[PDB]
């Protein structure tokens, strides 16, 4: 939900990075839970506890990412001072993939995946400071 | 200029309605008068340009362009008889109909007043080019080829469109005139950053830039002779026309924006230049010839100086030529022996003597060698990066050097030695290709004698 | 190093891979109602809770 | 014995067709673009005894 | 979004309201008639071509019948969207005049008193 | 089937599109729906087989829980408000269950897995009239409810279909499977302008309806539903795989064809709202279905494949059958680009 | 010679690009004003443009009701 | 059948010199590739080559090089004759230019 | 989309039952006709967008 988005986004950037971390964990859980439902939908486990082991496996990685990425943008922003810098972001998406490249055990998925989450992270943040929109009001 | 636009549309129906051992003489002369013809757009003006219409207009950097479009095409025409005497009356009539469309397409892309018709011939040029290398190709490759030469290109061609439409709707306008006498600068922020990286890749990924070339050798080496002549003489041009048109709005950003491009093109000069010097595949090293010669080009346009504006105008003719008469000359070799492997057939001085001829003139006008046109263009696009910055002149340096020691070892791989022995079905040069490669070459020293004509608008 | 295996490794082969591997995700499904109708009821639900509860 | 030569050589007006037409065309153009005609601050001068427009 | 649906005073399926008579008919030499009348060419050509009979040449009667379908259908296809765009200026300045205040008129400025930064390429 | 019967039921199909199209209570347009579902069940069933029937049961499913959704979602807007007219929708939660209805109608995704199968289930023209004609009513109902759309669920759904249609279609060597992937996609460009312009839909609707009559008409002509069954054509008839290969390089988006007119427009839509990231998704995602129209065109035209002996005897023979429009359908397919400003008159 | 049989003056060309410039500028500022209008009718709603229907006033039964109070 | 298909066997190339030993390598047929031939070396050695040479050569001088030599010519003529700098460092008069007011 | 073929024939198919506040049988009136009636005279030929407002 957009609750928790403006749990996170409410609080500022370089302050309070246990609670921006936490609201972190809140998003990634929520991702996490909501891919291992439509995978249990669509590839059923075979059975009840390697359903929920599956479940747990997915949430716990998606949670991991989100508050690695939290944790470690706002610690930089705190630490450099240096708030509204794309590179904060780059370097906890970074951090979020060297994670999930962790998790799933293979250095190829981690280079790419930390490349691709901060490219990522630092375009949201970029969006974020010029008022960029992905879902345009109808204008003209 | 539909003067010279409806004689190319009444050269498709005379291709397929003459007589079925008929098309390629008629094809040739009325291609050659559609030359003559279009050599008139030369008489160009010191200060704005030939505004024929609300659609059509012409500058100095577009009429020498246009030009060696027209002359190509019955270059091509001559190329192309020999390998394609087996087929059939309907698939030549449909091979010349593809040259004639892509000249169409060439020739309004070249002189459209607005950007975003630009856009849609310069894209408009992807199909006959697609079609003659994946169904004209020899070798299995070809189709792999066609798939790296099209997304390539595509996916740096679809943003630039967002953008095209977006400049639209704030400057109201996308007319070339318009633009230039209302530009304003652009601010410091992503939003224009993204848009500059979005104006500037499609032409990047034309030229193409180092590190975005992988397509070319493939769709160099694999296509027909004159899929390969139109590619490198022309169509490689078109990254070249459209960034000389589009930096006027993107200025002051280019002032730091060029940097990891001009690092791309010159190290990347030295790269595909050193790897000219292990290359087993005669047509690859003309392709990475190519990529070099384009990387030269892409930072004498980045440098935005009136002096690089025309050295890149004078090396994109020069190498236009230069590379699609080596092209030729290696597909006659490849017509005799039926391989592209360089140190298969050596000796070929003793055997076929003008053909070396041919050859050692080209490998000279390739390296460079004053006063070519060639030479000109390359010594434009140094004085200017060296006032850009004094420490250029060691990369260039080192450029000018390796280039010639390739080029000179092409040729005395090929032409010098003792001749291969158990190969003995080399038959004497045909006038065709010897009058080939005389219409490549005479053209060269022709502009030689009077190189205002490809200097472009800056001069 | 760089032509033939980084060059390509990167744009063209990375490119390929991707969309491969999402083909064979997307398109490998065994044809039976009743796990694509459990994810409509999934894709209704959350639809019902995160775009209409917030007008 | 010129019908034969006819039909075997009549597509070799096409492109000379073309050329004229396009001229035409070309003119035609020209002719819709006449709203500053002897107006620009640079070219603007007083008509010759005979004439009737400064350029067509 | 619908801008001109709800436009008032507009019949449901007219197609050339009364008012289009005030606006001059296309030439009949329009380069717009003449690229459907091609079009009709191509098709009674693709028509012969997929039949196996000769392209150029087979049936007249039925390229001529393309032809002049073609034209008669591009003739009122053009004069509706010659009227339609006509109805969008028309709307358009009645608004800039109905509205003054969302539409000023600022003081000019000659470029001999507005100051441009200059940006040198060096 | 009789004949008669069949001509009967076609013109129940078509008269439910035109009530749905005509109508101005909220009842009617459930009662076209219904009457064209019911017509349209024994269209899909005309060869019986076991995956006809298989077809006819998934269609039946889907479209039966889609019409449930939209007259639960009537149902609630009349609670809210007292009105049968359609209008503005006064709930959000009614405009929420009709979005999803109409989708789960037209096959955008998520809601899209019972394409690719209903298309395969059926015959060649079972599956044209399911992508042609089965797409008019709903879209017309989302252009009269267009100006209370909610632009998120909207532009997702469109976007995800986008996705998916190049996706799935990139791991298919079925025709069928792949025309049903494609109509995925052109779904997916006519739902991502409708909150913006309804007449840039329409009109995207119009060259999506012209290429796929098109390529049906083709593939009826050449009885092929498999890519190697339509690698033989080149042998029998020539022409036929030229046209074939000129219309898929139209679908596939590439100027001057007229395929790249409709995207074309709504590109210049979105970005006149400010919606600059979408488009640029879209066609980077829109060259997925290039790359497999691509790729069955080198399949069946720019290459010739091994053929058999006895196709010698079908050289004796001619096409017995005639599609009389399949000329004005290619030319209109393939060369309307420059009649682009008469979408003038759309609106 | 050449300049006599092949081409014209350059006022011929210096005039026809001053129309088309005239035409382009007021093609530029008519596509600019088009935009302003359009986002004026959508956000208000005042205009011929961007006109939804209601419900017509013509289908109201004014008839004594069978109770006095409607 | 230890093959695959039926299949042509591999045709050998056909030399043109061998039916036609003077065959400028257009056509096997005589006629056809000796008027190719003349086709090609008339119009593109005697037509568009020599002809257009000749054509761009004596193209009128549009660019106005001899027109800014005279004029420069008459320019510093005049200024040398009355001692006034030969190059001002302002294109535009600064009569005509109104600065911004205040640069504190 | 909306082909009005209703408003270019005059032939009422179904406007007639779209209201509360139009010519029930026997004049019975409906819970909310004073309301219905007064919202549609405000709202009549002034569109969606200001009758919301
Ligand atoms: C207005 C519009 C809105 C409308 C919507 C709202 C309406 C609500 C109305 C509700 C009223 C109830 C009415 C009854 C409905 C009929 C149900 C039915 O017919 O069952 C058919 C169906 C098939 O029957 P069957 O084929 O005869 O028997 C097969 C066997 O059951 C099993 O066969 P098997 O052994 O071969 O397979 C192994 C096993 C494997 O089973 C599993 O793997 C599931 C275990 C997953 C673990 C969940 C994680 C635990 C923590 C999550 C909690 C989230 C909050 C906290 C956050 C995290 C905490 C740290 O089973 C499966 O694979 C089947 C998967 C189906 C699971 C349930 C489907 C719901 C959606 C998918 C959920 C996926 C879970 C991921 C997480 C999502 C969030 C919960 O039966 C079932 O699926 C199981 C019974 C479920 C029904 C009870 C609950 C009803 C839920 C209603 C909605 C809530
Ligand atoms: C356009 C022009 C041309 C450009 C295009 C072409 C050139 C660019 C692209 C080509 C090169 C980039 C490739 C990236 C890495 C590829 C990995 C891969 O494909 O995985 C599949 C492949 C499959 O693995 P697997 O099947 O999953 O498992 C079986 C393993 O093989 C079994 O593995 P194992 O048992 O042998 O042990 C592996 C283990 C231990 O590895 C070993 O066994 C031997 C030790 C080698 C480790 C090297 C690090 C220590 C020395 C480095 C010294 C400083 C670096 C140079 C900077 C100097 C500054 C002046 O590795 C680790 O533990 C990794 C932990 C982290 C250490 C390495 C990370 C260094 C990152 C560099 C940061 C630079 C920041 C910017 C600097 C700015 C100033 C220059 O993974 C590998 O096997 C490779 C393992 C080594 C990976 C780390 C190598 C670092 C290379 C430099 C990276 C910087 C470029 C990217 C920057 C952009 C990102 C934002
Ligand atoms: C400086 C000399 C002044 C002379 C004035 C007249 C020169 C007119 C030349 C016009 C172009 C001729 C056509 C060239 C294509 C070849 C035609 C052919 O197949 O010949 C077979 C024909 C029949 O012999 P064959 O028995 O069949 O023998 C065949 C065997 O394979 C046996 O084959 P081969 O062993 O006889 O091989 C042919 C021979 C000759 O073949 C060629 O090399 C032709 C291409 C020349 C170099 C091209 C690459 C460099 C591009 C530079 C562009 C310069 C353009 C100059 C203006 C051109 C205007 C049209 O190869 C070489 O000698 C090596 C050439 C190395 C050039 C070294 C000098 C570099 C440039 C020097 C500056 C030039 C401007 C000087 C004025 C500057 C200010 C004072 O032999 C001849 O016709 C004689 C060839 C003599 C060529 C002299 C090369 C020097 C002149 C260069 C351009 C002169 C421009 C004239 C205006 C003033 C400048
Ligand atoms: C942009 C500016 C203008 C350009 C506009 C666009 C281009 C032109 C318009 C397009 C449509 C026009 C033609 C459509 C009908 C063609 C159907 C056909 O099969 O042709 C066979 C037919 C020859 O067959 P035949 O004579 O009955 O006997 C031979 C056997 O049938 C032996 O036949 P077969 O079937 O046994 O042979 C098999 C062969 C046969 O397969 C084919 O014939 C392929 C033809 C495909 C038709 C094009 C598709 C629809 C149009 C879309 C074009 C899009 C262009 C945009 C850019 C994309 C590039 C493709 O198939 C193959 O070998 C497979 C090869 C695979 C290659 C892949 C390339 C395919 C696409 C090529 C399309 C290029 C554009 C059209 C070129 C014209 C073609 C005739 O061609 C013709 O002779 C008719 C064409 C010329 C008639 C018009 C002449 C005008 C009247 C003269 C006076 C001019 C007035 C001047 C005014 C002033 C007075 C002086
Ligand atoms: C005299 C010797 C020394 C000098 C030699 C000079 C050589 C120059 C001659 C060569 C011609 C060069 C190319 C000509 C291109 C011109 C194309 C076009 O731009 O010109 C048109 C003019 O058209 C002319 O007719 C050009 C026709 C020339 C075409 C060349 C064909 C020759 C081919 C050779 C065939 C020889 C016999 C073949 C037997 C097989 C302009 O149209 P127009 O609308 O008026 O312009 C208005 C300007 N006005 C007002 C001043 C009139
Ligand atoms: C293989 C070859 C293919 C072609 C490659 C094309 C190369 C494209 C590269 C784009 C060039 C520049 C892009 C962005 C401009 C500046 C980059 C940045 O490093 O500069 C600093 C930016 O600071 C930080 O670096 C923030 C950016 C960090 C995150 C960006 C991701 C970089 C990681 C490398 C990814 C590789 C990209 C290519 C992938 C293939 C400037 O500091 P700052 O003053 O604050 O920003 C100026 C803009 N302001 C004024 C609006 C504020
Ligand atoms: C096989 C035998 C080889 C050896 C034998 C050689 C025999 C001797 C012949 C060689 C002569 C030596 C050349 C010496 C130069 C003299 C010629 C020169 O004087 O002419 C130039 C003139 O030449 C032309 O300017 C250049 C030729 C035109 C080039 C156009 C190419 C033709 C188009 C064909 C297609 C083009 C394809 C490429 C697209 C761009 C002068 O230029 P310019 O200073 O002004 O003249 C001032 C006076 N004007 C202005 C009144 C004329
Ligand atoms: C084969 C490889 C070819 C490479 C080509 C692809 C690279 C293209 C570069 C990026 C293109 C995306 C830009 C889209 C068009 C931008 C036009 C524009 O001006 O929009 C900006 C906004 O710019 C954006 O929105 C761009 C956001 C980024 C979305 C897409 C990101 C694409 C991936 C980024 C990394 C790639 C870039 C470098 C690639 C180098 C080549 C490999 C203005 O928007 P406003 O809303 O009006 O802002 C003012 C009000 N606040």
């Amino acid at each position: 939900a957009k609750t928790l988005l403006h749990k996170y986004s409410d609080i500022p950037e370089g302050t309070e990075c246990h609670r921006k971390a936490y609201a972190s964990t809140s998003i990634g859980g929520a991702t996490g839970l909501i891919v291992s439902a439509y995978s249990i939908a669509l590839k059923p486990p075979a059975s009840f506890l390697e359903g929920v082991a599956r479940t747990g496996r997915y949430t716990f990685t998606s949670a991991a990412i989100g508050a690695i990425f939290g944790l470690t943008s706002c610690i930089s922003a705190q630490v450099r001072e240096k708030p509204d810098d794309p590179l904060n972001y780059f370097i906890g998406g970074c951090a979020g993939g060297l994670t999930l490249g962790a998790r799933t055990r293979s250095y190829g998925i981690g280079a790419a995946a930390c490349a691709y989450m901060g490219l990522t992270a630092a375009l949201v943040k970029m969006g974020q400071l010029e008022g960029w929109q992905v879902f345009a009001e109808p204008k003209v | 200029m539909l003067k010279i636009i409806i004689p190319t549309t009444m050269l498709l129906p005379m291709t397929w309605m003459s007589k079925h051992n008929m098309i390629w003489i008629n094809a040739t002369v009325h291609s050659l008068l559609i030359s003559l013809i279009s050599l008139s757009l030369l008489n160009q003006l010191g200060e704005n340009s030939l505004n024929f219409s609300l659609t059509f207009f012409s500058d100095s950097l577009s009429a020498p362009l246009l030009v060696l479009t027209t002359w190509l095409l019955p270059l091509m025409l001559m190329a192309s008889q020999s390998h394609l005497s087996k087929e059939t009356t309907t698939r030549k009539k449909l091979y010349i109909t593809m040259l004639i469309l892509l000249q169409l397409f060439l020739i309004m892309t070249f002189t459209a007043t607005e950007l975003i018709l630009f856009y849609i011939l310069f894209e408009a040029t992807l199909v006959p080019t697609l079609i003659i290398i994946t169904r004209w190709g020899n070798q299995t490759e070809r189709l792999n080829a066609g798939l790296y030469f099209l997304f390539y290109t595509l996916a740096g061609s679809l943003p630039l469109l967002v953008a095209l439409v977006y400049i639209q709707n704030t400057t109201g306008s996308l007319n070339f005139l318009i633009i230039h006498y209302w530009s304003h600068p652009l601010s410091n922020s992503w939003s224009n950053i993204f848009m500059w990286l979005a104006c500037i890749m499609a032409f990047m990924v034309k030229m193409p830039l180092y590190g975005l070339h992988l397509w070319l050798p493939k769709a160099h080496v694999e296509a027909p002779i004159a899929g390969s002549m139109v590619l490198a003489a022309v169509l490689l041009k078109l990254g070249g026309y459209g960034m000389m048109r589009i930096t006027t709005i993107l200025n002051p950003l280019t002032n730091y924006m060029a940097y990891p491009f001009l690092m791309l093109s010159m190290w990347g000069m030295i790269m595909t230049s050193s790897i000219c010097l292990r290359q087993t595949d005669l047509k690859s090293l003309i392709a990475y010839s190519s990529v070099s010669h384009m990387a030269l080009v892409i930072v004498a346009i980045m440098i935005q100086t009136p002096w690089s504006f025309m050295g890149a105008t004078a090396l994109m003719i020069a190498h236009g030529l230069t590379s699609s008469m080596l092209f030729c000359l290696a597909n006659t070799n490849y017509e005799r022996v039926h391989s592209r492997t360089m140190i298969l057939a050596r000796g070929l001085q003793t055997l076929l003597p003008l053909m070396a001829t041919w050859w050692l003139v080209a490998s000279l006008t390739n390296l460079a060698l004053p006063p070519s046109i060639n030479l000109i263009g390359e010594l434009f696009i140094i004085t200017a990066s060296f006032s850009w910055s004094n420490i250029t002149i060691i990369l260039m340096g080192m450029n000018m050097m390796i280039t010639a020691l390739y080029s000179l070892y092409m040729l005395i791989t090929t032409q010098r030695g003792k001749y291969t022995h158990h190969i003995n079905n080399i038959k004497p040069s045909f006038t065709r290709e010897n009058a080939l490669m005389a219409l490549h070459i005479l053209p060269l020293l022709l502009l030689t004698l009077n190189p205002k004509m490809i200097l472009g608008p800056l001069y | 190093l760089l032509d033939l295996i980084w060059l390509e490794t990167i744009l063209p082969k990375t490119t390929s891979f991707i969309q491969m591997k999402m083909s064979i995700m997307v398109s490998n499904q065994k044809g039976l109602i009743k796990l694509y109708f459990l994810s409509f009821l999934i894709t209704i639900m959350i639809s019902m809770t995160l775009f209409n509860y917030h007008e | 014995n010129v019908l034969q030569i006819v039909r075997d050589h009549w597509v070799h007006i096409l492109v000379p067709v073309g050329f004229v037409f396009g001229c035409y065309l070309d003119r035609r153009s020209d002719e819709k673009l006449t709203a500053f005609r002897n107006k620009s601050l640079l070219f603007k001068r007083e008509l010759r005894p005979n004439e009737e427009v400064t350029w067509k | 979004m619908t801008m001109m649906s709800g436009r008032p005073g507009r019949v449901p399926l007219q197609f050339l309201p009364n008012e289009a008579r005030s606006l001059p008919p296309p030439k009949l030499t329009d380069p717009r008639l003449v690229y459907m009348g091609f079009l009709g060419y191509c098709s009674g050509l693709i028509d012969n071509a997929i039949r196996r009979r000769p392209v150029v040449s087979a049936g007249l009667h039925r390229q001529l019948l393309y032809v002049t379908s073609f034209v008669f259908f591009g003739y009122y296809l053009l004069k509706r969207q010659d009227y339609m765009y006509a109805l969008r200026d028309h709307d358009m300045f009645a608004y800039v005049k109905s509205h003054p205040e969302d539409f000023p008129e600022k003081d000019k400025k000659t470029y001999g008193e507005i100051l441009e930064e200059f940006h040198p390429v060096r | 089937m009789n004949p008669i019967i069949y001509t009967t039921l076609i013109m129940t199909v078509m008269s439910g599109t035109m009530l749905v199209m005509i109508s101005s209570h909220w009842l009617l347009i459930w009662i076209g729906f219904e009457m064209n579902l019911l017509a349209m069940i024994p269209v899909l069933m005309k060869n019986f087989n076991p995956r006809a029937t298989e077809a006819a049961t998934k269609y039946f499913l889907t479209q039966a829980t889609a019409s449930m959704m939209l007259m639960m979602a009537i149902i609630i807007n009349l609670l809210y408000s007292g009105q049968w007219t359609i209008t503005k929708m006064f709930n959000p939660v009614a405009m929420t269950m009709m979005t999803m209805a109409l989708a789960m109608k037209l096959g955008l995704s998520p809601f899209h897995f019972w394409v690719p199968e209903v298309t395969q289930g059926i015959s060649l023209q079972a599956g044209l009239l399911l992508l042609t004609w089965q797409k008019l009513a709903p879209l017309s109902v989302l252009c009269q409810i267009s100006q209370s759309i909610n632009p998120n669920l909207m532009l997702t759904m469109a976007m995800l279909s986008i996705l998916i249609g190049g996706w799935g279609g990139l791991n298919q060597t079925q025709l069928r499977k792949i025309m049903a992937y494609s109509s995925i996609a052109h779904m997916g460009w006519m739902t991502a302008v409708l909150p913006y312009n309804t007449t840039m839909t329409i009109l995207n609707l119009l060259i999506y309806i012209t290429m796929t009559l098109a390529m049906f008409m083709l593939l009826i002509h050449s009885s092929a539903t498999t890519t190697l069954s339509l690698s033989h054509t080149w042998n029998k008839m020539p022409v036929i795989t030229s046209l074939m290969m000129v219309t898929l390089l139209s679908m596939g988006g590439l100027p001057p064809l007229s395929g790249f007119m409709p995207k074309w427009m709504i590109i210049q839509e979105m970005t006149k709202n400010e919606s600059i990231i979408m488009p640029t998704l879209m066609a980077m995602t829109a060259l997925l279905n290039l790359y497999f129209y691509m790729r069955l065109a080198y399949s069946s035209s720019l290459t010739m494949f091994p053929s058999t002996n006895n196709m010698k005897m079908k050289w004796q023979f001619e096409h017995t059958k005639q599609m009389k429009l399949l000329p004005t359908m290619i030319v209109l397919s393939t060369l309307v680009l420059p009649m682009t400003p008469a979408l003038s008159s759309l609106n | 010679w050449i300049a006599r049989t092949f081409y014209d003056g350059p006022e011929k060309n210096y005039e026809k690009t001053m129309a088309i410039l005239q035409i382009e500028a007021e093609k530029a500022e008519l596509r600019l004003k088009e935009l302003e209008v359009r986002r004026l009718m959508r956000a208000r709603g005042d205009g011929p443009w961007y006109q939804y229907p209601t419900i017509d006033k013509a289908l109201i039964d004014h008839s004594p009701k069978t109770t006095p109070d409607n | 059948p230890t093959i695959r298909l039926q299949e042509d066997p591999d045709p050998e190339d056909e030399n043109l010199y061998e039916k036609n030993p003077d065959s400028h390598g257009y056509d096997k047929d005589p006629i056809v590739d000796l008027w190719n031939m003349r086709v090609v070396f008339f119009f593109g050695f005697s037509i568009v080559l020599v002809l257009g040479s000749t054509f761009v050569a004596y193209l009128p001088d549009y660019r106005m090089q001899e027109w800014a030599r005279r004029e420069a010519e008459r320019l510093v003529k005049y200024r040398e004759a009355n001692g006034l700098p030969l190059m001002e460092s302002n294109c535009f008069d600064p009569n005509k230019i109104q600065l911004p007011e205040d640069e504190d | 989309p909306f082909f009005d073929v209703q408003k270019r024939l005059g032939l009422d198919l179904d406007r007639w039952m779209t209201i509360q506040s139009a010519e029930q049988p026997h004049k019975i009136p409906g819970r909310c006709h004073a309301f219905e009636k007064e919202w549609i005279e405000c709202a009549h030929g002034i569109g969606g967008i200001r009758a919301e407002k």
